[PDB]
RNA sequence: CCCGGCGAGGGGAGUGAAAAAGAACCUGAAACCGUGUACGUACAAGCAGUGGGAGCACGCUUAGGCGUGUGACUGCGUACC
């Protein structure tokens, strides 16, 4: 009805992840990786 | 010329005309209260020291103004932790005057 | 779209030093060493805010103490004759009483010691 | 027209001159004393 | 139901299911916003730390020296340096399903309808090619802004409006869901109705 | 026009809305370095703060005391990643 007005359906549109911002956010510092390994590498990882 | 009574948690000793900040009070800021509980009432012959409580002491206060205090700061801290967290706090009270102190 | 950080960072760094000041010498001119200031004031405060509680007590309790050897009696033969008698009276009043009414604080005394008997 | 111009000029000069000094081949490590805990 | 005309005090009759639905606004808002993702044109790039005009020589070796381990001097951490995650040009256009397009319209229109936005004639034209015509035609009528639609595209109505900000004409089919939002008063022919309703199905 | 080496740099006069827009010339932050005012400091031991707390100076005020700055003395207390 007006080009500032319309609204998203509740629910739809959720917020997404940032890592390495902070304390509060609960993700920075290592941003969910865990501590030194062969899986917290840049590019790391094992096949399938 | 001074009396104690047991106001909200605490105890004071107050006399005519005094302003007295108390906790938080369920009353509107134009009319009087009255403390019907005191433990001491003294003038020279200061010798109504009320075991619990006294007989006929009431003492009578009308209420001047609600408001909050002043703010203090929370800061929780643990070294090489990685963890820190704020919170602030202000708290209300309740400004009453003594207009008359009855034995 | 790109994102230029001066105006906020002067910001957040000029809310900090304003908390810092009447610090002695770099504890109040560089940020590196206000911001860890800022945090220890926080948590001396915190910690202090339960100590004060205790300090004026042991002050009331040696006030009280010192007044009642006055009257010839020790402060714990008083404190326990005052509850045989049923009196409930903070001990920030009995020690502002001490110091401001010496008759009333006789008066109580005497009750007390009529009390243990 | 040379106080203020040449004044300021040799200033932009140095900074290259001692950009240049740094070569750092001649570093002539090696501490020619024997090793601190050797063998 | 019935639809009142304007100057011939007649009525019209439409679908109910084309006119008189509800309002889904879920469904409007992603096809509005989908609508203007398209209307976008991605052009632009940087340089990765691959694509900086430079030279592969390390600057200095890696023991010996008191200063930090440098490899580069095109590394993205550098003054002069790289763009860490370079933008290459891109298409923002989504998708949107033919059901679920025509739906949001139909609702467009129920609502228009229920605001009394929508006004209803049967002819409309001017004799020559002249905006103060136009402007005198449309101040009669106490119209400001509007988008006119009209059953086929006379060239003279489309000249006359040109120049005019607030006014655009189109045609039965050139409609789309932003329009019909943008402005306050939409005015259509018969035809115009007709063929809309034919096309809506 | 004046001081100065027929200097460099200044103080007047004048233009301009503005010269604290004077050619190192829009705005002009921080580190860093100074002049002035108020309080403290030459018998005192340590992450320099925090909780109490006299005295002094300034402002308001009708008492009664408030607000700002400083801070003698005292309890506790070994930075950050």
């Amino acid at each position: 009805m007006r080009l500032n007005t319309l609204s998203p359906a509740e629910g739809s549109k959720k917020a997404g992840k940032r890592l390495g911002r902070g304390i509060g956010s609960g993700l920075g510092k290592t941003g969910g990786r865990g501590h030194k390994g062969q899986k917290s590498r840049s590019g790391g990882g094992v096949r399938r | 010329m001074y009396a104690v009574f047991q106001s909200g948690g605490k105890q004071h000793r107050v006399s005519e005309g005094q302003t007295v900040r108390l906790e938080k009070l369920d009353i509107a800021t134009g009319e009087t209260v009255e403390f019907a509980e005191v433990l001491m009432i003294a003038n020279g012959e200061e010798v109504k020291i009320g075991v619990p409580f006294v007989d006929g002491g009431v003492i009578k206060a009308e209420v001047v103004a609600h408001g909050r205090g002043e703010k203090v700061k929370i800061v929780k801290f643990r070294r090489r932790k990685h963890y820190r967290k704020q919170q602030g706090h202000r708290q209300w009270f309740t400004d009453v005057k003594i207009t008359g102190i009855s034995a | 779209a790109r994102v230029k950080r001066g105006v906020i960072a002067r910001a957040r760094h000029k809310k900090i030093l304003k908390q810092a000041k009447g610090y002695y010498g770099a504890r109040s001119r560089v940020y590196r060493v206000a911001f860890q200031a800022v945090i220890k004031a926080g948590q001396y405060a915190y910690r202090d805010r339960r100590q004060r509680k205790r300090q004026f007590r042991q002050l009331w309790i040696a006030r009280i103490n010192a007044a009642a050897r006055q009257n010839g009696i020790s402060y714990s033969k008083f404190i326990n004759g005052l509850k045989k008698a049923s009196v409930e009276i903070d001990r920030k009043i009995l020690a502002d009483i001490a110091v401001f009414d010496k008759v009333a604080f006789t008066a109580l005394v005497e009750k007390a010691k009529a009390a243990l008997a | 027209m040379t106080a203020n111009s040449r004044s300021m000029n040799l200033s932009n000069s140095v900074a290259v001159t001692v950009y240049e000094a740094w070569r750092q081949l001649g570093y002539k490590g090696s501490w020619w004393w024997p090793r601190i805990r050797g063998p | 139901m019935e639809l009142v005309l304007k100057d011939a005090q007649s009525a019209l009759t439409v679908s109910e299911t084309t006119f008189g639905r509800d309002f889904n606004e879920a469904l409007v808002h992603q096809v509005v916003v989908a609508y203007a993702a398209g209307a976008r044109q991605g052009t632009r790039a940087q340089k990765t730390r691959a694509e900086v005009t430079g030279s592969g020589k390390k600057p200095w070796r890696q023991k010996g020296t008191g200063r930090a381990r440098s490899g580069s001097i095109k590394s993205p951490i550098w003054r002069s340096g790289g763009v860490t995650f370079a933008a290459r040009p891109q298409d923002h256009s989504q998708k949107v399903n033919k059901k679920m397009y025509r739906g949001a319209l139909k609702s467009i229109l129920s609502e228009l309808v229920r605001q009394d936005r929508l006004i209803v004639v049967e002819k409309f034209s001017v004799e020559a090619p002249k905006t103060k015509l136009l402007a005198q035609k449309l101040k009669d009528m106490a119209l400001e802004d509007v988008l006119i639609i009209t059953g086929e595209l006379d060239e003279n109505l489309f000249l006359a409006a040109r120049n005019l900000h607030k006014v655009d004409v189109r045609d039965a089919t050139g409609i789309d869901p932003v329009s019909l939002i943008a402005f306050d008063k939409v005015v259509m022919t018969a035809d115009a109705v007709k063929q809309v309703e034919e096309m809506l199905a």
